[PDB]
């Protein structure tokens, strides 16, 4: 199928470190008219194929920004990308869809440097997302 | 000259835009929003050549989950600051909530600070629901109520955010 236990986005703790975290990483990312995870996101996408989306940007997210740059931006990154990977493995499943996910991929490699910020300050906004996707 | 510390103030999901005047000729701003991602930025029209250090953008911010800037430029005599910006803004998560009122009679009665969402025509959810906030009362040492309602049975009370682990301050007594 493809969802998460609402007790994954209830954990405070890690919940606060990922917006602390998105919001140091956010504190450096001035494309405020660019967002990653926005309602252009889902735009094609059903309520129902929200969760595999989100499931797939997260891995993206992980992959791509999150496990490279978990040397920065601690100590939230280390309580952080250790919940959503895990968060990763609980989707690991599934039910096109990249024409978006690819244009948050594609977003995020133009912004370069600022798109792994950009990717970072949107953790809160992943979380939240990846929360009501599943 | 930018305009200085624009931040929002945001208590009870009232999201006041405010800010400091700057280097200096009497100055005046004009205060403009917009949710992260989006490429236009709204113009706050009740904050626009404002002589204010504030501006009242909770309406503009209500959606709560969604991530928000705030900036204002000041002008004085035709000449422009440039756009000072807030850092991103989610309610959500940065705003404060002030304990809620408590009335026993006990018969405890917890009335949530105002918050936009008492506004919203129609309600899916109750307040507390919406914003995720349970009330937790006490009796000076221990928590003897928390829920969403208000309680059955020195009494205080505040406002938990279970999502965030916060606690609003004390309620009076």
């Amino acid at each position: 199928h493809c969802r998460l236990d609402k007790s994954n986005f209830q954990q405070p703790y890690i919940t606060n470190r990922t917006f602390m975290l998105a919001k140091e990483a956010s504190l450096a990312d001035n494309n405020t008219d660019v967002r990653l995870i926005g309602e252009k996101l889902f735009h094609g996408v059903s309520m129902s194929e929200r969760c595999y989306l989100m499931k797939q940007v997260l891995n993206f997210t992980l992959e791509e920004v999150l496990f490279p740059q978990s040397d920065r931006f601690q100590p939230y990154m280390q309580e952080v990308v250790p919940f959503l990977a895990r968060l990763s493995n609980r989707l690991s499943t599934c039910h096109h869809i990249q024409r978006n996910v690819q244009k948050l991929k594609d977003t995020v490699k133009k912004l370069g440097e600022s798109g792994e910020i950009k990717a970072i300050g949107e953790l809160d906004l992943l979380f939240m997302s990846l929360r009501n996707a599943c | 000259l930018k305009p200085q510390r624009v931040q929002f103030q945001s208590r009870n999901f009232h999201n006041i835009l405010q800010w400091q005047p700057g280097r200096a000729n009497s100055s005046v701003y004009f205060v403009q929003y917009k949710i992260y991602g989006q490429r236009q930025w709204k113009n706050k029209e009740d904050c626009w050549g404002t002589q204010e250090l504030s501006c009242d953008l909770t309406s503009e911010t209500s959606d709560i989950q969604e991530p928000y800037y705030g900036r204002v430029r000041a002008a004085s005599a035709g000449s422009y600051s440039e756009w000072s910006m807030t850092p991103r803004f989610t309610p959500w998560w940065e705003t404060k909530i002030d304990p809620p009122v408590m009335n026993i009679t006990l018969l405890v009665i917890l009335h949530a600070p105002n918050l936009p969402y008492r506004y919203q025509k129609e309600k899916n959810v109750s307040i507390e629901d919406y914003y995720e906030l349970l009330y937790r009362v006490f009796i000076i040492e221990q928590k003897v109520y928390e829920g969403a309602h208000r309680a059955v049975e020195c009494v205080v009370a505040e406002i938990y955010q279970p999502m965030l682990d916060r606690r609003s301050q004390r309620s009076e007594e």
